[PDB]
């Protein structure tokens, strides 16, 4: 809990390296991203819940 | 393989749209119709181009859009 | 045996009709996708719309197909539990008749099984001694928060409660048909608005005629011709005979005058108009005359509402114009127009004398999908009221009542005679996959979930079963999910003469 700084270490997009991504690096909004998990595990429940073609 | 029917489908997809997911991802190019030849590399311009011939990927796609 | 080999093909197509709809099995179950010839799919996870949908063929399957229909018409709901049951009836049968049973022998003891299952079922349910206001409020809220339909139940119910109570409020044996209590749509408005009103109400027609309002307005049904007669053309004589179409049209004007005069001797107030496709149209100018004394007229009303209205109004069919008679009329309190609920013009009325007291649920909305959610929310919600009516009960649902039912009817069994016991002893294990299903559309092993029930209800706790807002087996009180039992019996008594039929066939034969 002492490196809570470190909660936000991601890859560089443009890079190969992982980097704090607040200090520096990229940012994007946290609604888009949250709509995007949650719409990706609605689509995964929808796809899923298929059983046969008839 | 009736449900791995659907998950291959989208898994399919998702390999397609995957090698661009970046800023530095490839470009794909996606030919709807004969000789319309486009390269993007944004993944959602393909998404909304890709014709997909699986329900599966059809209602995944629509999802996404 | 040829027969036999017939018999066993067209319990196979129950088979596979009853596979086909068994994972789609309450709240949980999964979904299903339709693919069709017109080049796309559905996603449905109803099992009566998927066996609409379905392109059935077999004899057998158009029989369990009919019977999901039965089920939908006749009962609030529980098609896709009525199919799976009749599948692993079928299930049973094959079993017992490669013990060699003979169909006959295994018709009569569905009877005997039936019987019992009912009488069960009568000795499951709670008296829900439903007599008031709120007695149905609390079954209704109950019943509908135990299903899927949550959102709005507890909003649009109360009012269909309300109208379906105040048409018949004793205890009737027999309840009000949804004959009796037709829905109108209206795709202006909201969703609080929504209203039930008595008598009738229905899109604009009449304009210039006073249309503000009308006391004690006279309804006239019509069913005959008011204009000029039809032909090939719309004269006998050449189109083109300047002269003449107005020397004879001079006289067929007053030939329409004497009908538009001969209705306002009849008495009439308002009018009311059949459907048009199948006879000539009207001329407006007739309505320009019959609106200078204050009459107006409605018309293109569908033929199922016209004989809906008329028997609600008092008012038997009109054939033709000879039948003068003032009585012909109905006798609406109110004629009047409802204007700021929306765009559109609402011809409502109300009032008049009827052998009952007739409700309509005005449905309401933003959307054509919000229309089609509210109008099959209303649906769901009068059907359920109306059985639960037809017979007072409020059993758990969830696996409990056929859990039960294997049980006490496994030991009946027990102590039955002849092969019938044995099959009556069938008819409880073909009955346990409804539990079983709904385990295995959960995410407890069907097995494990199925002898834990039997086990609950021969330990006392006659109602256990699976619910909605988990998984587990949690149904001794609170969030157990419960029914009218009259949906459950209607199941077992439909599915058991559909087995009846099925094996009683030998042959199919063309003509």
């Amino acid at each position: 809990p002492e490196r809570k700084n470190l909660k936000w270490i991601g890859l560089d997009l443009s890079n190969g390296k992982p980097r704090d991504n607040k200090q520096a690096g990229v940012f994007e909004p946290t609604i888009v991203k949250v709509k995007s998990l949650k719409f990706a595990t609605e689509a995964a429940i929808t796809i899923l819940r298929i059983d046969d073609l008839i | 393989t009736i449900r791995s029917q659907n998950v291959m489908a989208a898994a399919s997809i998702a390999n397609i749209v995957k090698s661009s997911l970046g800023p530095v991802g490839l470009d794909k190019m996606l030919v709807d119709d004969i000789g319309d030849v486009t390269i993007t590399n944004d993944g959602a311009t393909i998404l909304k181009l890709l014709e997909v011939e699986h329900p599966a990927a059809k209602v995944l796609c629509e999802l996404a859009d | 045996d040829k027969p036999a080999q017939i018999r066993f093909s067209n319990i196979s197509a129950a088979k596979a009709v009853a596979d086909a709809i068994r994972t789609s099995l309450g709240p949980k179950g999964m979904d299903k996708m339709i693919q069709d010839g017109k080049g796309d799919v559905t996603i449905t996870n109803d099992g009566a719309t998927i066996l609409k949908q379905m392109q059935v063929l077999h004899p057998a399957a158009r029989m369990l197909v009919e019977l999901s229909k039965a089920q939908d018409i006749e009962a609030g709901d529980g098609t896709t539990s009525v199919v799976i049951i009749a599948g692993s009836l079928l299930d049973s049968c094959t079993k017992l008749l490669q013990k060699g049973i003979h169909p006959t022998i295994i018709s009569e003891s569905f009877q005997k099984a039936l019987e019992k299952g009912i009488e069960i079922l009568t000795d499951m349910s709670r008296p829900v001694e439903l007599s008031d206001r709120e007695t149905l409020l609390n079954s209704a809220t109950t019943s509908l928060n135990s299903k899927v339909v949550s959102q709005y139940s507890s909003l649009l119910s109360p009012m269909s409660v309300n109208a379906v109570m105040k048409v018949i409020d004793p205890a009737t044996a027999t309840s009000v048909d949804l004959r009796d209590i037709k829905i109108v749509k209206k795709l202006g408005g909201t969703i609080d608005d929504c209203e039930l009103v008595e008598g009738l109400v229905l899109t604009q027609k009449v304009s210039n005629s006073g249309i503000t309002r009308v006391e004690k307005a006279k309804i006239g049904l019509i069913q005959f011709c008011l204009s000029a007669p039809k032909t090939d053309m719309d004269n006998q004589i050449v189109v083109s005979d300047y002269a003449q179409m107005d020397r004879v049209l001079r006289e067929e004007r007053a030939y329409i005058l004497n009908l538009v005069k001969q209705i306002k001797k009849t008495g009439c107030n308002v009018l009311l108009i059949q459907k048009s496709i199948l006879r000539d149209a009207l001329s407006d100018l007739a309505l320009h005359f019959l609106n200078k004394m204050k009459i107006m007229v409605i018309k293109d009303i569908e033929r199922e509402d016209i004989e809906f209205i008329c028997k609600t109004i008092g008012t038997k069919p009109v054939a033709h114009i000879d039948q003068f008679t003032a009585d012909m009329l109905g006798s609406a309190e109110l004629a009047e127009e409802v204007n700021l609920n929306g765009s559109g013009k609402l011809l409502k009325i109300t009032g008049c004398a009827s052998p009952g007291k007739t409700v309509t649920i005005v449905v309401r909305g933003s959307n054509k999908l919000v229309i089609e959610e509210a109008e099959r929310s209303i649906h769901d919600a009068l059907c359920v009221i109306r059985c639960l009516v037809k017979k007072r009960a409020l059993i758990a649902g969830g696996g409990a009542p056929e859990i039960e039912l294997a049980l006490r009817l496994t030991e009946y069994s027990r102590t039955l005679s002849g092969m019938e016991s044995y099959c009556v002893r069938a008819f409880a294990d073909a009955m346990e996959v409804i539990p079983s299903t709904l385990a295995e559309n959960a995410g407890l092993n069907p097995i494990s979930t199925v002898t834990e029930l039997r086990n609950r209800h021969a330990q006392g706790e006659k109602t256990a079963g699976i619910n909605v807002r988990k998984g587990g087996i949690s149904n001794i009180l609170e969030e157990l999910v419960v029914q009218p039992l009259l949906v459950s019996v209607s199941a077992l008594t439909l599915a058991t003469e559909t087995v009846r039929s099925i094996l009683k066939i030998d042959d199919v034969v063309n003509t």
